[PDB]
């Protein structure tokens, strides 16, 4: 990453082996859960595109997901290059050139250009865009990985309310719909799909249903 | 409207002079009522015959421990201790009468009369009155104290009460 | 999290990975128990709101509890906006403007603004406020994950007094209704639900009995 | 209404007996179907709050719905008066005073004040706000008359896809959800709730499913 | 035909017809709107069927008409 | 209670034991009748809040009603604090004490403070305010103690009009409503619920007939 020295320049620092070891361990042990995206965004903070490419290449197995992620990165780079013209010709000294999409991806550049783009005035953050693209790809992957849909969740007769709401909110975290649709479904289908007894309990609870009130009502 | 109380001070039984205090009952009412009532002795116990146990020249004269007579005691008219009423008034100069305490919300009956501006005490001791008549009697008292507070002669509240 | 230097000043520091790893491991391995709040308060001392949002988003699974915490944080942010209204008119030269209820959470503010808020003169403790909110949310979560109520406790004929008092104090620390009510409960409900033999052995010592003699009476 | 004279000043005109008869007839004949709101917005165009109050009072029956509409109008007027201060005192000539909520409701004003507020420069759409309030109330009413919910629609084994989608779109038009959530619903539940045969047909059809190709595929 | 005080719901008469007839008789009746505000909150819930009476009382005294309706809906 | 003492100087006179005995006896013998309110208001004329607290503590039984009274006193104190907060203003030349919700309710206000607030010029009406609060509470209690609703008052087949109108007016006085509602009810409900034998007699007299005419008509 790029560690900021205390009262000094933001010196570049190679990714420690601990970061990559934790990353390969989580991607091996936990497969592709919704939370891995937060842990990936946590481990890689202020990292150059070279660091992110190293973190992605170290992943072993699940090569279909890696190919989908690379395809998503390519699509985002194509869109960026289409909606942003690239200048050429002689460039004034002390000012880096226009970052290209294939260049903002880090596939057609070295570490020096990335460090220069992340130190210019005003700063042009390549890391926060390449990480955004990787997060979009990982979101597509975790959506693809979800085994069951959100509309097809039904509580079992003996399965309690806690396990049902756990599965429901997990699938909701895996869902791809917009945030307003997410609020709509978590407002309606939660009580609309419960078991009939606690369904009538929550109907007696009426409007303004709040999760803690629901779980305190369905007790026993 | 604001009560006025007096203290006839004595140094080992020789009469020394009268200090009288205006209590700011319009801003610190519960603090002012406790000093007023302890001065009259109307609730059965009080200041009459207690002494200033700690006098530090150029800082303040402290007294009011009528139960243990050495700064470890005293009690209020509301029980042994009560809250810090408020901190509207500040320690602006000599003659300010402020409440002693053993940290926050521990007011009882000990008070101190400042003989200098003590702004460092602001926000930590409730101020509730000021000397009206008698500041040179408070100043003369300083001579019977020391850097650490120990006094050389017994300095007593020979009599006290309400004037107005 | 900010860290002090040799000269005494503090500056932002990247969040350490084996903190995120330890938090994720303790959250999953111990699930939700009263001893997750002290661990959380110790792990993220001085953490920025971005770091707390990281530590919360990184928790895979138990998404219902995380949604409860998000709702609690949401309501807390609204109360802060309502209690204090921004002043109008000219602003002093040595002072600049404050954050909003939603920006205390760090949802719509960059990291540099958090660092400026935390190291301002005088400093503004946004991290401590958001940590208090998260601790309240975790208290509500561990309240929900309580498997019984305080009144239903009745020791079995064979269940030892040690296990009974352990279960009692566990669900009592998980109750957290109040502190003086807890003091009344530990006097009344503790003595009211003993097994008849050891019950009258405890009654032999009267209400003045302390817990040590209370247990060594039924001991052996 | 207020008919605009050709190349002249707009002249006030009493509501037509034909208009009022058509309104009371459509109310009596179709009860409260989702199209009564478009037909009401069509019949009442450029009408004063007096005209709208008359059109509402001529309705006979459904007094519960009428009281709910009046309560909605009262709530809207209260919100308007709360978020809009009302000025008082001497008022300059040629300029009407601040319209209160009870006046924009037409319960404490007169036709002269309504025409004055609708002829001022710049004009104040008192009619267009009172009609908006009436439309909100009629929307609440038509939502209350909804016989079944949208999430509980299931196609019969013999009931054809045309009838199924007719019922589905009728219930969707009656539904109260926002338009952003309304789209996901017709994208997913339409194909997720059909009979198995045409369900597999539309699944083979795959993404980008539109109503025309869906109905041409489910033929026979 | 009848007074507003005489309006009472039948044992199996649905809440729909009961509230319709009650509000129709109340509109036909003549009284100040201020008196009607107390008359509704005093008479609507009391004269209902016992099961629906408890159902409406579970919602609360100041419940609106739409919530009271959707309570016993069907 | 304080009383004008010769000459012209009000001094505190403690509540007499005979007054307390009269109050206990009237609460024992008459329970909670509508008339107690006047008896209470007349037994405690100009009473300090301590005297009213004594008179409310000396009651025997009816602890539920006393709890409603205390809670309504708390609510009135809360609203009073909300309606009478200290807004910044220039300080008055003359300072007079001030009664808080808790200073009015006699909870944290010493007797000397109340004597001051009463005898000072200008006087602070703490006694009358606390009496208004207690009277509101007693109105709540006596309207709760009503055995049957006013709508259920109906005459027996041979029950004389005397007892019928007596019971009807008693329940109507216990009932709570505005005066105009009572004016409408005495004209719409009284004649209708009478026995048909005398109902015909009252109808023969006229709708706007007074009470004495009907009473002497059905007399005997």
């Amino acid at each position: 990453p790029i560690v900021q020295n205390i009262q000094g320049q933001m010196v570049h620092q190679a990714i420690s082996p601990r970061t990559l070891n934790a990353w390969v361990k989580v991607v091996e042990e936990k497969a592709f859960s919704p939370e891995v995206i937060p842990m990936f965004s946590a481990l890689s903070e202020g990292a150059t595109p070279q660091d992110l490419n190293t973190m992605l290449n170290t992943v072993g197995g699940h090569q279909a997901a890696m190919q989908m992620l690379k395809e998503t990165i390519n699509e985002e780079a194509a869109e960026w290059d289409r909606v942003h013209p690239v200048h050429a010709g002689p460039i004034a000294p002390g000012q880096m050139r226009e970052p290209r999409g294939s260049d903002i991806a880090g596939t057609t550049s070295t570490l020096q250009e990335q460090i220069g783009w992340m130190t210019n005035n005003p700063p042009i953050p390549v890391g926060e865009i390449y990480k955004r693209w990787i997060i979009l790809g990982l979101n597509k992957i975790v959506r693809m990985y979800s085994p069951t849909s959100i509309l097809d969740i039904r509580q079992g007769p003996k399965e309690p309310f806690r396990d049902y709401v756990d599965r429901f909110y997990k699938t909701l975290r895996a869902e791809q719909a917009s945030q307003e649709v997410k609020n709509w479904m978590t407002e309606t289908l939660l009580v609309q799909n419960a078991n009939p007894d606690c369904k009538t309990i929550l109907k007696a609870l009426g409007p303004a249903a709040t999760l803690e009130e629901m779980m305190t009502a369905c007790q026993g | 409207v604001n009560p006025t109380v007096f203290f006839d001070i004595a140094v080992d039984g020789e009469p020394l002079g009268r200090v009288s205090f205006e209590l700011f009952a319009d801003k610190v009412p519960k603090t002012a009522e406790n000093f007023r009532a302890l001065s009259t002795g109307e609730k059965g116990f009080g200041y009459k015959g207690s002494c200033f146990h700690r006098i530090i020249p150029g800082f303040m004269c402290q007294g009011g421990d009528f139960t243990r007579h050495n700064g470890t005691g005293g009690k209020s008219i509301y029980g042994e201790k009560f809250e810090d009423e408020n901190f509207i008034l500040k320690h602006t100069g000599p003659g300010i009468l402020s409440m002693a305490n053993a940290g926050p919300n521990t007011n009882g009956s000990q008070f101190f009369i400042c003989t200098a501006k003590t702004e460092w005490l602001d926000g930590k001791h409730v101020v509730f009155g000021k000397v009206k008549e008698g500041m040179n009697i408070v100043e003369a008292m300083e001579r019977f104290g020391s850097r650490n507070g120990k006094t050389s002669k017994k300095i007593t509240i020979a009599d006290c009460g309400q004037l107005e």
